[PDB]
């Protein structure tokens, strides 16, 4: 299963944090610090997969953002690597030329996108168009 | 949408120039919202919403909120979506303990599950799944299965309820029995909406870990679904077709589920599966249907999970071989991601008879990788591979390379690496002269990173094997001569020459006197346990070599030895002294007799590797 | 022992 | 270090001052080496994190060496406005200090040795209090070391209870209470048997233990103003009690 | 390293040009990029720079020698630069000879046991003349080399000692410590003569004292070294005990070290004021300091008699606190008191046995176990007491195991009838089960001893011990000697040989 | 520096 | 002698670094951060050893200055050098903080070359090396 999903910027501001198992405040803060310290220094030469305690984190860069999923050691690395892209592509079609600030000002919306595609640590929806069907239709309604 | 004021507020934070500008501005908004919540009338819904969402943003910022839980709870009960959405989201993030709030929350969830509006049901389910509280299990863990099956609830709802029940299983398994739903749940694999399949698959997968016989029916259906997926054409399943690939993530999940079981009971199903698998192998070798990287990543993802199934069953040798050659190709491939993955996957192949010899063909490329890679994490998987493929034939060269890796390898791994070599050498010991050597190299190389258990073992072996005793005596004595000498060498060599110094005392270069005088150069340099050992070893000499007795007795009678600040060191010094002074020939020599052999046991070296992951 | 302070 | 909002039914504080008075004294009666080690504990139970300014008679003279708790800040753009700090809730060690000058010894103890050849040995030790006659010294113990060859001892004491301990090679004289400027006496007769006649008995000193309710530095607490901006209350509102306890430490004599 | 090779032609043209100041730039960069390929182009520029009209180019080129020594260093040009650096030691400017000495010293680490072989007066007199002139740091390098040198006889030692004697130095730490290293090796000159020895030790005390007036980090370095200096010759710092009293805002590392020194400098006289300090130290804030203090109270009892009763009494008062780690550190030191003063302190045992329920530290358990060993006959229930540990003999420290074995047999030799099954069990565990071959050893040793002859066994194990005598955490005298030779260096901070860090 | 930079192409 | 000089902030990010020797791999900068900067115990000593790698350190406000070596250096000499380094930065750019470090990327490294070649402390004072070092234009007066 997914342990958590982070979206961090270069600086260390954590623009999205979804936790899929209850850590302490202090525990979380440290996970945030750790994920950052590892990921930021690693060039495109380095792999997208990094073991980390006896979890492992998948990450991918897009602009100044880092999209990090934390999974069990037995979970499929590449599957999750492309699920990241699946998600980011949804965000781009939903925000039309998506950027970092789009997620700041519409944070409450980002969470809505995340939760359609991932729930309780596992993947929910792979179908990009179907997510957008549930986003646009049924954004409208008050 | 909107969020009146939110935009303004976030713009103000960006417009801040400092830590104190940020802070004072936030305390302003907090006071505003608190003045407005704390008895400043009943606001309309949009108002409540806009303020709660601001508080939510404040908390996400990193600054701590001590109110507005009441207010979020209000929003849950609205029939406007946007109000509930902010509301549910708020409590999904800022969790409270209070018993009157957990109650109100639960009643708010229940009255949403009470509607047959799938949207409101949605937010309630998602809420349960994302916080997973005991109290929510105790409330709903009964009602969740019922909604998943039984009636015509919507497709989106079946997805959420599947994963919701999965979470509740994980959190509170005592509240998920194995009831009637069993049958109907499995049939969800045959639903038109693939998202329901995607969801249900993952729930069955995890439930089968403790209930394989209960979900046994899944096997047949899982197969026929997967083979129908890899058979379908370019514009079939258009919704769930990612970068010219059929339902990649679902394929993976189904393959995952098949690993929760042996190979299939029935001939016809196993036929369909192996046919399907041969096709998956073929599709990888086929030309890339796009230039863009997402295609190859997603396709290979499926390939690897298939390989995992092949290795899990350990059945069909044809497949085991094709997998080996395919993974073979990936070992030199330009993507670091794929190399890392291939070394990972091959490790599990190696511990299988039908495959073991195929793995060995590529050994040189693996060794290439270990030396070349300019990473670490990859190089580590390369070593992990070598270890795993290592048997009788390889050991010779594998140990040599592992030894050379240890030289430039980082500080933290060393301990692990040392421990690994010391197993391989012990397990595949052709000539135990090579074992003794290998261990002694590990000492001069690491030694710091040796381990007590490791050096315990070499001595156990040495005294148990007979023939190598002379070798040990010579090599040990000769390596103690060299000046840049590590402590654990003194320990091993001390004990060994105690027992088998007689096997080298013929030679005038390695006399009794020379052996003792050599050891005593290291006596003051070493720690207490080591000094204690050298003391045992010193009286063993007094028995073995009457020629040197005079000299050893003067060192034992020295004030530093007899009045030694440590207990053991003074106790041993006196006991051994009184033995040599008083007693008789035969009473001494019965006490200091050849030493019986060690009985057979597990490796404490194995037990320590196994300890190191937990 | 305890005395009081201005 | 004083986290969140503190809440109590009535805002009071307690000060503890703990001093150990160390001393070596010559047989004639000469103050040859002596210091006082000291420490100030504050047990403040008050609502909302406040500011405090603490004062005492340093430079009515006396103060060698000292250190504070990290909460204290001695400098705010140069010099000092006494000790100035933002106290943690409850019990904490405010400061720790030493002093040597204006020494104030609670007891003076006076030996009288008189040998009859090498057979008998006459002893008379007198103790005097040197503090306020109104105040209450407790847990007094006086240990007179007997020789290593001792046949038997005879002891009487004018106030208290005393006994010769064979094992510990000492007469132990205990007094449960003694007030200032008063006098008491013990007299002892020690019997001997001479063997070696050259290892000249390195006469161990007479030791004393005592608890006193005064600070034997001369230090006393002048004031401690408590200020609170957020809330209403201040220094007239807080009830303040101070306690001095003089632990013995090492209090020798007849050396 | 990858960048530079492509344009090596620049840095050969750059070291040749006029202007003496901007010729060191090319010279130092050339030596820092490390390749085989660069040896092709470096040989003849390095030759010409070593005697330059200006001292700046000579300074830098003398360094580039030791730079080249890291890469493929076995050349006829390296035999040329052996000459080129030694002739540069008798050089007019101090900044040139300083670097020559530094490079050459570091090169002496590539040792065939025959490198820079000290040529006595001709080598020495030039260094002792240059040492007076030399730059702040140069003095260090020169003195660190002098430590290799050995003299033959008395005047040889003297005429070097007299030259360095003026070192109450400016570079308060760096120089002084290195000078002590020299002065302490050259200290065998009539073990005490009439006048020179008895005055050299008078001159060595005050600059050690005023080292304590530097920064905290060099206070630490100095105190680690002073710890050694006091062990070898304590007569240097005899009544300076008053300096090493722990001042209140001293940093913890300084506190710990000063405390140790205090103990060694304690005597029959000063003990009264030393304890006065110790009792206070015991009540302090840092745990590790508290430990070292209570340990030190015990160390006093052992170092000086009469203070025996006092120290023990305050240690018992400390046990009564029921602060766990206080009790554990105390009960450890009480072992060593029993060893210096046997059969005197028996009565304590009872009070000790109260606490045994809560001893998690290995040292403490072993201490208690041994106490039961030596005093089995007096403790009725020794049998049952030792029996409590056996349950978990494995999952227990090697120190405990060995002591337990020894203690049990002590009991058995004393109480053979009421002990049978106990020794059988422990000797079984020590022999069959045990994984430390050295433990198994001693198992067999004892089994064989007892089962052959208990008449003899009694005489061997329970022989009257000698006394431990004032040692009190002392260092191994032979190792100390080696450590003294490394006084200024890192080994003196660690109290381990250089052979413990390659 | 360009929080502002677009996430894909 | 000195085979690495690293300068951190309080959080443990690397402000400047200068490796001088082959003996010390780049991972040593991590080894300092891991085992000392973010050690669980704030009750240590100045000198630490890990993997036969020796770590000197001295703090100024919130800035760690750290020296690294594998050799048996004159230990006094290393601290002495670090002190004389902290003397130089004051006369050249005032207060000890992260702002003054970010200003002096150019200055720090040029000072590192003049005072320290291949681990040997050369020589140092404000006068004798004034026009032998090139600075800037206007300093840091703010804070």
């Amino acid at each position: 299963m997914i342990r958590f999903i982070l979206i961090q910027n270069r600086a260390g501001k954590t623009r999205l944090a979804k936790w899929y198992m209850q850590f302490d405040d202090d525990e979380k803060q440290k996970l945030i610090e750790e994920v950052h310290a590892v990921v930021t220094v690693r060039d495109a030469k380095h792999t997208n997969f990094v073991e980390f305690r006896n979890f492992k984190i998948i990450y991918r860069r897009y602009a100044g953002l880092y999209f990090c999923i934390c999974v069990d050691v037995n979970d499929n690395n590449l599957a999750y690597l492309e699920a990241i892209h699946n998600f980011v592509e949804v965000l781009n079609e939903y925000f039309h030329n998506v950027c970092e600030l789009d997620l700041v000002f519409n944070f409450y919306k980002v969470y809505t996108v995340v939760d359609e595609m991932f729930l309780a640590g596992e993947i929910r929806e792979t179908s990009q168009t179907k997510v957008l069907k549930q986003l646009l239709m049924l954004q409208s309604l008050e | 949408d909107g969020m009146r004021g939110l935009a303004v507020f976030i713009s103000d934070i960006r417009n801040c120039k400092s830590k104190e500008a940020e802070i004072k501005r936030i305390n302003k908004e907090l006071a505003n919202i608190r003045s407005k919540f704390k008895g400043d009338k009943a606001l309309d819904g949009y108002s409540k919403k806009k303020y709660v969402c601001k508080l939510l943003f404040i908390f996400l910022l990193g600054h701590d909120i001590d109110f507005g839980h009441m207010e979020a709870v209000n929003l849950l009960s609205s029939n406007r979506y946007t109000e509930k959405q902010i509301g549910y989201l708020f409590i999904s993030v800022l969790v409270n303990s209070n018993s009157e709030l957990i109650r109100l929350i639960n009643n708010a969830i229940k009255n949403d599950l009470a509607s047959r509006n799938p949207t409101f049901m949605g937010l309630a389910l998602h809420c349960i799944a994302n916080v997973g509280s005991r109290e929510m299990a105790e409330a709903f863990a009964g009602e969740i299965p019922k909604i998943l099956v039984a009636g015509d609830t919507m497709d989106s709802v079946k997805q959420s309820a599947a994963l919701c029940l999965l979470r509740l299983y994980r959190t509170s398994p005592d509240l998920v029995p194995m009831g009637d739903w069993t049958s109907r749940v499995v049939h969800l694999l045959n639903d038109q909406h693939l998202g329901v399949v995607t969801a249900a698959t993952s729930l069955i997968t995890t439930l089968a870990q403790k209930n394989p016989e209960e979900f046994k029916t899944s096997v047949s259906l899982a197969v026929s679904r997967l083979s129908r997926i890899v058979t379908s054409a370019s514009t079939d399943l258009q919704d769930y077709t990612y970068y010219f690939v059929p339902a990649p993530w679902l394929s993976v999940k189904l393959l995952r589920l098949l690993q929760c079981y042996p190979p299939p009971e029935d001939p016809a199903v196993r036929g369909r599966l192996t046919e399907c698998l041969e096709t998956i192998l073929n599709k990888a070798q086929e030309p890339p249907k796009s230039k863009k990287v997402q295609h190859s990543n997603a396709k290979n993802a499926v390939l690897f999970e298939a390989i995992s199934l092949i290795i899990h069953h350990d059945s069909e040798p044809n497949l085991l071989v094709r997998a080996c050659n395919q993974l073979g190709q990936f070992l030199q491939h330009r993507e670091t991601n794929l190399r890392y993955l291939a070394l990972e996957s091959m490790c599990t192949l190696a511990s299988s008879e039908f495959s073991h010899e195929a793995v060995k063909t590529h050994i040189e490329t693996v060794i290439n990788a270990l030396k070349t890679e300019r990473d670490v994490s990859v190089r580590q998987r390369a070593v992990d591979l070598l270890y795993a493929m290592c048997d009788r034939s390889n050991a010779q060269q594998i140990v040599a390379e592992m030894l050379s890796y240890l030289e430039t390898a980082d500080y933290s791994i060393r301990e692990e690496i040392v421990l690994k070599v010391a197993i391989l050498a012990e397990k595949y010991a052709v000539d135990y002269t090579w074992y003794v050597d290998t261990i002694l190299n590990l000492i001069r190389i690491a030694g710091d990173y040796v381990s007590e258990e490791v050096w315990y073992r070499v001595i156990q072996i040495v005294i148990n094997r007979d023939d190598v005793q002379g070798y040990a005596a010579k090599t040990v004595f000769e390596a103690l001569q060299a000046p840049a000498c590590h402590e654990n060498l003194v320990k091993v060599g001390g004990y060994i020459l105690g027992e088998f110094g007689n096997l080298i005392a013929g030679d005038p270069r390695s006399s009794p006197l020379i052996q003792f005088n050599l050891l005593h150069s290291k006596f003051h340099l070493c720690s207490v346990p080591t000094r204690a050992l050298l003391l045992s070893t010193y009286i063993k000499f007094v028995n073995l070599f009457p020629e040197v007795k005079a000299t050893i007795q003067d060192v034992l009678r020295s004030d530093s030895q007899l009045k030694n600040a440590d207990v053991e060191l003074q106790q041993r010094a006196v006991e051994y002294l009184r033995l040599s002074t008083v007693a008789s020939t035969d009473i001494l020599a019965t006490v200091l007799e050849e030493m019986p052999p060690f009985p057979e046991r597990e490796s404490s070296i194995l037990a320590k590797l196994k300890k190191k992951k937990g | 022992d305890y005395q009081r302070l201005n | 270090w004083r986290r969140e909002g503190i809440k109590y039914r009535r805002n009071e504080l307690f000060l503890d001052v703990l001093e150990s008075v160390n001393l070596l004294m010559s047989p004639q009666g000469q103050v040859l080496s002596a210091h006082v080690s000291g420490r100030v504990v504050m047990k403040s139970y008050l609502s909302g994190m406040p500011e405090c300014k603490f004062g005492m008679n340093d430079k009515s003279i006396a103060i060698d060496d000292c250190t504070f708790h990290q909460c204290v800040r001695l400098s705010k753009f140069d010099s000092e406005r006494s000790i100035s700090f933002i106290p943690p809730d409850g019990e904490f060690e405010l400061m720790r200090y030493r002093t040597t000058k204006d020494i104030i010894l609670p007891f003076r103890v006076i030996p009288l040795v008189r040998e009859v050849g090498r057979t008998k040995l006459e002893v008379k030790v007198v103790i005097k209090s040197n503090f306020k006659p109104s105040l209450l010294a407790q847990k007094i113990e006086v240990r007179i070391p007997t020789p290593l060859n001792t046949s038997g001892v005879q002891v009487i004491c004018m106030k208290g209870k005393a006994k010769y301990k064979a094992s510990e090679n000492a007469i132990v004289w205990k007094i449960k209470r003694m007030a200032g400027m008063k006098e008491s006496q013990i007299s002892a007769e020690i019997e001997l048997l001479p063997t070696n006649d050259k290892k000249k008995w390195a006469r161990p000193p007479i030791s004393m233990n005592f608890e006193v309710p005064f600070a034997p530095s001369g230090l006393k607490v002048r004031y401690l103003k408590v200020f609170e901006p957020k809330l209403n209350y201040s220094d007239h509102d807080v009830i303040k009690w101070v306690r001095y306890i003089g632990r013995s430490g090492i209090y020798e004599t007849r050396c | 390293p990858d960048m530079a090779i492509m344009a090596v032609n620049s840095f050969v043209k750059d070291c040749e040009d006029p202007n003496p100041l901007i010729r060191a730039l090319a010279v130092r960069t050339m030596g820092c990029i490390r390749v085989d390929k660069i040896t092709e182009y470096l040989c003849e520029p390095l030759r010409k720079c070593l005697k330059d009209e200006d001292p700046y180019v000579r300074k830098t080129a003398a360094v580039c020698v030791a730079k080249l020594h890291d890469i493929n260093a076995q050349m006829v040009e390296d035999q040329g630069f052996l000459d080129s650096l030694r002739d540069l030691i008798a050089d007019s400017n101090p900044m040139v000879v300083a670097n020559a000495v530094a490079a050459l010293s570091e090169i002496s680490e590539s040792h065939p046991n025959s490198n820079l072989l000290d040529l006595n007066p001709q080598n020495i007199n030039k260094l002792l003349t240059a040492l007076n002139e030399c730059t702040e740091w140069g003095q260090i390098f020169i003195l660190d080399c002098l430590s290799n040198y050995n003299p033959k006889d008395d005047r040889e030692a003297q005429s070097i000692c007299e030259r360095v004697t003026p070192r109450l130095s400016h570079a308060n730490s760096a120089v002084v410590l290195s000078a002590v290293k020299v002065l302490m090796k050259f200290l065998e000159l009539l073990p005490k003569d009439s006048d020179y020895y008895n005055m050299l030790l008078k001159k060595l005390a005050p600059p050690l004292v005023t080292l304590l007036s530097g920064e905290p980090e060099v206070q630490y370095v100095a105190l680690r070294n002073i710890n050694l200096i006091v062990q070898k010759r304590p007569e240097i710092l005899k009544q300076e005990i008053k300096v090493f009293f722990v001042k209140y805002n001293d940093p913890i590392y300084v506190k710990l070290e000063k405390l140790d020194i205090m103990i060694r400098l304690a005597s029959q006289a000063n003990i009264a004021q030393v304890l006065a300090e110790l009792k206070e130290y015991a009540t302090e804030v840092d745990v590790d300091f508290v430990r070292k203090a209570v340990r030190a109270i015990g160390r006093c009892a052992i170092k000086v008699e009469q203070s025996a009763e006092r120290c023990v009494s305050t240690l018992l008062d400390l046990i009564q606190t029921k602060v766990n780690y206080v009790v554990q550190e105390a009960i450890v030191v009480i072992r060593d008191i029993f060893r210096k003063y046997p059969n005197k302190y028996e009565s304590i045992i009872a009070t000790l046995c109260e606490n045994l329920d809560s001893l998690d530290e290995p040292d403490a358990r072993a201490a208690m176990i041994w106490i039961v060993g030596e005093y089995a006959e007096r403790i009725d229930n020794a049998d049952e007491l030792l029996e409590s540990f056996l349950e978990g003999f494995h999952d227990e420290s090697t120190q405990v195991q060995l002591t337990l074995l020894t203690a049990i047999v002590k009991l058995f030799l004393k109480k053979p009838s009421e002990t049978q099954e106990l020794v059988q069990q422990v000797l079984s565990l020590a022999t069959q089960d045990s994984d430390n071959p050295d433990l198994r050893d001693r198992g067999y040793i004892y089994w064989r001893l007892l089962s052959t002859d208990p008449v003899t066994a009694k005489e061997v194990v329970l022989s009257e011990k000698p006394l431990i005598s004032e040692e009190t955490d002392l260092i191994e005298p032979t190792l100390l000697d080696e450590l003294i030779c490394h006084i200024g260096s890192l080994a003196s901070v660690y109290h381990k040989p250089p052979n413990a860090f390659v | 520096m360009s929080q502002i930079k677009r996430l894909l192409s």
